[PDB]
């Protein structure tokens, strides 16, 4: 059990994988041309989909997550009226919090702005 | 005050663990978030790799799929959970003559060899990461030699009865005329011994929903178990059935500090002796040991709580930390003492200090006997410890265990004397 | 701190016990009021007793008076003392007293939940349900969960005297607090139902 | 208030430019067509705390 | 870092590494320059020295 | 489109948005009151889309 050197410091054996692992190899690689996904995913607010399942998986009853979700969307409403009005929605401050509460990172209330809008008066025509 | 200018380039003990240990898990959909596995002389663990800010909620630490684990019923039939026996396979009737509320760790036994044999089963690379026979903790692979220095009877005799229960066990189901499929298993006796001791070790009952079944799994979820166990647990255990993960959670509004040890506890209220019997280990700071006490003098409890400020029902006593400011002797073991120090109490009756004066070292007389009654004292034990350089690692938890027990008196002959003199006041 | 400084306090504080445990808070006035003259200030435990003698003759202004007396001293009052004053409280069924003095122990940051059971369990003990209700059902809100032997009780005295909305809203409460209602809440709450005239 | 329900919106628009428990005005309208009937339709909400009836007016 | 009385291997090393201006020298850490091929840990320290002149 | 998203046109987006818009324009005190925003809807001001 216990083993020590003539210096008096403690000795332990390193636990490895004496074995091989086939899939070790075949799953350390990345893809490297998924910045324009990414990207995309972000903008058009897909990250939030995933999110929303994420949530789903630990509930027990899709219906009582919504009135949840609803009534902790109206508490915030009533605290802070002019705070939910445009870029940023009530449910998704909801969504985002309850997402950063499992201990993970996101955006408040998913919102995004344009970095590329020119002008106050110019907004992005969406190409149909 | 730039980076440049700036030049930041202990725990020694520690290193980080094989890069290999999270990599075959990581492949399988096991996440760990903000935190690393840390091994050392005394075994693995697990360390925040960052602070971990206080969220509304419980923040989920590790997930450990289904898959990955080792699953079998708590009561009849014995039904394994990511099935792995096969039908008809003959290690399935060594499972099934069982003693069905003894056996359960003989049963965790039969499957944890049949995994190491299956090449597919994750279980024959996570085998790899367990501790050996020799750097194993748990006391059913102690000699004589180690349970002669436990010095505890009653603890001895349930070891020794155990080491014949396995043993024989292994001969009854391991005798030459088994088929090779079984022999290879255990192809000595002391291997299954190891594999009863891991069980033993490493099983994390749990209540947990398959699909639409509810039911009790004595589980052997890897990367879990290398949790430590501590009765104030910075995390605890979720399993959440939609996606079949075993989801470590952090308590909810309690902050991990950077290098923090995650820890949980393998049992609600426990002695250090069911832990030696169980985990092969025991913890000074228990709030559970108890000790034989005559029941001629008690004291008021009441006051006795208040002054280390410990609230709540007994079921539920616990310490208040900024109450008492710094209070750096107020730990876990004192509260033990609230529960197994006789004492007595009325609706409000206030005490009489002088008769608990006359008792308080008429009880301390007593606690003087107990530290006699063992040769060795608690700093002789810790002591032998560091000058000890070779002896198996059981030798030095039968040390712990009786050093944790005679500092448990030690502890509340100070808590006794503190109290004393603080009633005054 | 002297070695005779402890014996002087051993030696009153062996005599103050006598008197409060022997129902006579007068004559612990003067033991505080000669180890006032003794010099040496007085402690949070000291107003123990005294607080205890008014308790158990049930001087409830007078355990106030202590109270303030101890405050008006300037040190943090023990919770044996203040589980002691709402205990009092619910013996007399003063609810404003017992909840006001609770919101002193949060504000003194202690243990409010253990000190919130006696007080709902003594105003059930002094037939004070409706009062009981009160307290029990503002705990309830906050968060805090009773006893077991708690929410049998209360629930099964609301059902006796039929207060069957307080008791379902008590279970309710019960239900958030981690417990479920077993046969025997229900069978409660059923003892008022059947009377109602609509099955 | 989506729909023929005078009294909800009334005020729905309001509520969205700042920041029911009546029955909608097509059941109310139904009640008056089984009233000339000979027909008496009421709704009653049994409270489930005191069992306290109360009729609701339509 | 032109203007910067360096070495010549430090600054074709610093060059090379996409360091041009004063201010993203100093944005960089002493790791963050041992990391560099042809960068020492001698060369970190009279590369201070330099600056501490300035 | 995504599968998720649908597109509006303006002048069927602003009459189902009315409120809404009047909300915004009220909120962020580009209209005094729903009066002038109901107006400045009707002069079909770029700040309104
Ligand atoms: N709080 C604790 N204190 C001391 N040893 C502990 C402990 N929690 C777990 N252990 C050790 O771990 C065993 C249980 S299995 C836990 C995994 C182990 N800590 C490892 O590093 O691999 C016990 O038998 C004991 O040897």
């Amino acid at each position: 059990g216990i083993q020590r050197d003539d210096n008096g410091r403690r000795i332990w054996r390193r636990r490895t994988l004496t074995k091989k692992d086939d899939m070790l190899r075949y799953k350390l690689q990345r893809v490297p041309f998924v910045e324009e996904q990414v990207r995309k995913i972000k903008e058009v607010g897909k990250v939030m989909t995933m999110d929303i399942e994420r949530l789903l998986l630990s509930e027990d009853n899709r219906f009582e997550f919504v009135n949840s979700v609803a009534a902790e969307a109206t508490e915030y409403v009533e605290k802070n009226r002019d705070e939910y009005g445009g870029t940023k929605k009530a449910i998704f401050h909801v969504l985002s919090n309850r997402v950063n509460d499992l201990g993970f990172d996101r955006p408040e209330a998913y919102a995004e702005s344009d970095p590329y809008k020119p002008g106050p008066g110019y907004l992005k025509e969406y190409y149909t | 005050p730039f980076p440049l200018f700036q030049s930041p380039a202990s725990s020694s003990e520690l290193e980080s663990a094989d890069p290999d240990f999270y990599k075959i898990g990581y492949v399988r959909r096991v996440r760990a978030y903000g935190v690393e596995f840390k091994e050392g002389p005394d075994g693995f663990g697990i360390y925040a790799s960052k602070d971990i800010e206080p969220r509304r909620r419980a923040r989920v630490i590790m997930e450990i799929p289904h898959e990955l684990m080792i699953t079998i019923r708590q009561k009849h039939p014995w039904m394994f959970f990511p099935d792995i026996v096969p039908i008809g396979h003959p290690i399935f009737d060594i499972i099934n003559s069982t003693d069905p509320e003894r056996d359960w760790d003989l049963r965790l036994a039969c499957l944890l060899l049949f995994s190491f044999d299956r090449e597919d089963h994750f279980w024959r690379l996570y085998g790899d990461f367990l501790p050996a026979a020799d750097e194993c903790s748990s006391l059913l692979l102690a000699t004589e030699e180690d349970l002669a220095e436990l010095q505890d009877p009653q603890l001895v005799s349930t070891i020794r009865q155990q080491q014949k229960r396995v043993l024989e066990f292994w001969e009854k189901n391991w005798h030459s005329g088994v088929p090779l499929k079984i022999k290879r298993l255990a192809e000595d006796a002391e291997r299954f011994i190891w594999a009863v001791s891991i069980a033993q070790t490493r099983c994390i009952s749990m209540k947990t929903r398959i699909g639409a079944l509810v039911q009790d799994l004595n589980m052997m979820i890897p990367y879990a178990d290398m949790l430590n166990h501590s009765f104030e647990p910075n995390c605890f255990l979720h399993w959440r059935p939609k996606d079949r993960i075993l989801e470590v959670m952090s308590n909810a509004g309690q902050a991990i500090k950077k290098g923090e040890e995650m820890t949980i506890n393998y049992m609600p209220g426990q002695k250090n002796n069911m832990l030696m019997e169980r985990y092969g280990f025991s913890t000074p700071v228990n709030p559970w040991d108890a000790i034989p006490f005559s029941g001629d003098s008690r004291i008021h409890l009441n006051s006795f709580l208040s002054v280390f400020n410990i609230f709540g029902l007994p079921e539920e006593y616990y310490h208040d930390s900024e109450l008492s400011g710094d209070d750096s002797f107020v730990d876990g073991a004192v509260i033990a003492a609230a529960r197994t120090l006789p004492t007595w109490s009325d609706i409000d009756l206030p005490p009489i200090p002088s008769a608990e004066r006359k008792a308080v070292k008429e009880l301390q007389d007593e606690c003087r006997k107990m530290l006699a009654e063992y040769p060795t004292t608690s700093e002789q034990d810790q002591k032998l410890l560091d000058s000890l350089s070779e002896a198996r690692t059981t030798f030095a938890t039968a040390v712990k265990y009786r050093m944790h027990r005679k500092m448990f008196i030690g502890k509340i002959i100070k808590a006794l004397d503190i109290y004393q003199e603080r009633l005054l006041f | 701190v002297s070695a005779l400084e402890r014996s002087l306090r051993l030696t009153f504080m062996d005599e103050l016990m006598e008197r409060a445990r022997n129902r006579d808070p007068s004559g612990v006035s003067e033991v505080i009021y000669d180890m006032i003259a003794a010099g040496l200030s007085p402690g949070p435990r000291s107003f123990h007793g005294l607080v205890v003698a008014h308790a158990l003759n049930g001087d409830e202004q007078g355990a106030m008076h202590s109270l303030r007396k101890e405050l008006g001293a300037g040190q943090r009052p023990l919770p044996e003392t203040m589980i002691a004053l709402v205990r009092l409280s619910g013996s007399k069924g003063n609810a404003q007293r017992g909840l006001e003095l609770l919101a002193a122990m949060e504000k003194l940051n202690y243990d409010i939940r253990q000190a919130w059971l006696i007080l709902v369990e003594e105003l059930v003990r002094t037939n004070h349900l409706e009062e009981a209700n009160k307290v029990f059902l503002k705990g309830a809100r906050g968060g805090m969960r009773a006893t077991d032997q708690l929410y049998d009780l209360m629930i099964e005295e609301d059902c006796k005297a039929g207060d069957h909305s307080n008791a379902l809203d008590i279970s309710y409460e019960m239900e958030a607090a981690g417990r479920f209602a077993t046969t025997f809440h229900f069978n409660c709450l059923l003892s008022v139902q059947a009377t109602c005239g609509i099955p | 208030y989506k729909s023929d329900h005078i009294r909800a919106r009334q005020e729905v628009l309001g509520t969205t430019i700042i920041g029911p428990e009546d029955a909608p005005e097509s059941f109310r309208l139904l009640v008056r067509e089984l009233r000339s009937l000979a027909l008496e339709l009421n709704h009653f909400l049994v409270s489930e705390k005191n069992f306290q009836i109360n009729r609701k007016e339509v | 870092i032109d203007q910067l009385e360096l070495p010549p291997r430090i600054y074709n090393c610093l060059k090379k590494s996409n360091i041009h201006t004063l201010l993203d020298l100093l944005n960089n850490s002493q790791e963050d320059l041992i990391k560099m091929e042809h960068f020492h840990i001698e060369d970190v320290k009279k590369l201070l020295d330099i600056l501490e002149k300035k | 489109l995504s599968l998720h998203r649908c597109g509006l046109p303006r002048e069927i987006a602003i009459e189902l948005f009315q409120t809404f818009v009047i909300r915004g324009l009220i909120r962020q005190h580009l209209a005094s009151n729903i009066g002038v925003a109901k107006s400045q809807i009707r002069e079909k001001k770029p700040i309104v889309w």
